């Protein structure tokens, strides 16, 4: 055990002790590391870290590192690696963490130019991996086959290509929330491969319609809230049979096209608050799908804003004015 | 080379009301975003300045973001409200300092 650092019933507690480096003095049999709340540097790495193989969980929040750290060891399952100024991901790093299974890099200053080529997809057993707040321009291209959360969110993320998401059959949980995402920006089927996958979020984006092509074999919730959707397509809710959650609020949606919802059999939530509903005779078949609807199906959010007739009152309750 | 900031957010006071203004100046940057709070703002929401220095060949870029009084007094954190400026160059990013905006009253 260190000199400045304290150790208790076989955990390392290094954190709150403002150490420049990582310590040398790490024992053998060791469970939990922790390596928090200090001013640890990318330099301060002993080789001699990497040779204890007793140690599955490593706290390294709030430090001074510059890129992922070496010599890290080697069979470590959980790393905390967030509130640091990490900008440069290496691929060798991540080589050597071969039974890494969660790893967080939250609030971070990670760009696209920071990851090398097929870095992640060197950590073969990464199951989540959480690259929250950070300065990312795209979704990396080599990522782990064994991944099941990527949580890419609140990121700097415009384009995906149809190659980011290449033999990830496993994933279930996709968060690219709070992004410069366009329609435009997406490649065409970049997401149809993605068959385990169970929920996908995209707010506070910029997409003007639902991305095309998704894979309802497994998919239950779909977030399309806060994006400047203006129309959805009469394919875009086609073959996704297996959904329960669906919410389409905070958007320009003026009207919606009639058998959108008819392929979504097995439905249970719908949310579509703050959206410019045009209240004409393109609603009407809304108005009766409301009403023949089963109790199961909680629909929230259909109220008119235009026109001033017609305004404040809910779709469901209304009566036509036209044929 | 990673970008230099020619000019930074400085630290802004909303008196009477009248919303703030956060500048933002960085050399070479194709790409510049305002990340208030821990938060990315919306693109929509930036003032955008890009132009070719008399210097170099090299690309500058100016921007722009209002923080009203009504964005500081909704934003219930441990700190005060704050907004940095992250550049994009060719071959990396650069942050800028964590600029404060406080509601003052007289």
């Amino acid at each position: 055990c260190p000199s400045v650092c304290r150790c208790d019933r076989n955990f390392v507690y290094c954190n709150e002790r403002s150490l420049t480096s990582v310590p040398l003095g790490i024992p053998e049999g060791v469970t939990v590391l922790y390596l928090h709340n200090n001013q640890i540097n990318n330099a301060g790495f002993p080789a001699e870290l990497h040779n204890v193989q007793s140690v599955h969980t490593v706290y390294l929040y709030g430090n001074q590192l510059d890129e992922f750290p070496m010599n890290l060891p080697k069979n470590v399952r959980v790393l905390h690696l967030q509130e640091n100024n990490i900008q440069t991901i290496s691929r060798a790093a991540l080589a050597q963490l071969l039974k890494l299974e969660e790893l967080h890099l939250d609030d971070n200053s990670i760009s696209t130019v920071g990851v090398e080529d097929g870095a992640f997809r060197e950590a073969i057993s990464l199951k989540l991996l959480f690259l929250s707040k950070n300065h990312l321009s795209s979704v990396p291209v080599g990522l782990p086959v064994d991944l099941q959360e990527l949580r890419v969110d609140e990121n700097r993320i415009a384009v995906i290509s149809d190659m980011a998401f290449q033999n990830l059959t496993s994933l279930e949980r996709l968060i690219v929330d709070g992004n410069l995402l366009t329609n435009k920006g997406i490649a065409e089927g970049t997401f149809s491969h993605l068959t385990k996958l169970k929920e996908f979020s995209i707010v506070r984006n910029s997409l003007s319609h639902p991305p095309p092509d998704l894979p309802g074999t497994h998919l239950i919730r779909l977030y399309l809230q806060d994006n400047q959707i203006n129309h959805i397509p009469l394919t875009a809710f086609a073959n996704l049979r297996k959904l329960e959650r669906l919410d389409i609020s905070n958007n320009q949606l003026r009207m919606l096209t009639q058998g959108v919802f008819d392929h979504l059999s097995n439905l249970k939530q719908l949310t579509a608050r703050n959206n410019p509903w045009f209240c004409d005779c393109s609603i009407k078949w809304v108005t009766e799908w409301l009403k023949y609807i089963p109790s199961s199906l909680n629909v929230r959010g259909f109220m008119c804003q235009g026109p001033e007739q017609v305004r404040g009152m809910a779709v469901r309750e209304l009566n036509m004015s036209c044929p | 080379t990673l970008p230099h900031f020619i000019e930074e957010p400085e630290d802004a006071y909303i008196i009477k009301s009248n919303p703030i203004a956060l500048r933002c100046k960085a050399r070479p940057a194709m790409q510049i975003f305002f990340k208030c709070n821990g938060e990315w703002v919306h693109q929509n929401e930036h003032v955008s300045e890009e132009s070719l220095d008399e210097s170099s060949g090299l690309k500058v870029r100016e921007v722009f973001i209002n923080v009203t009084r009504q964005q500081v007094e909704d934003f219930h954190g441990p700190e005060d409200y704050w907004c940095q400026c992250v550049a994009w160059s060719h071959l990396g990013t650069s942050k800028s300092r964590k600029a404060s905006v406080r509601i003052a009253y007289l």
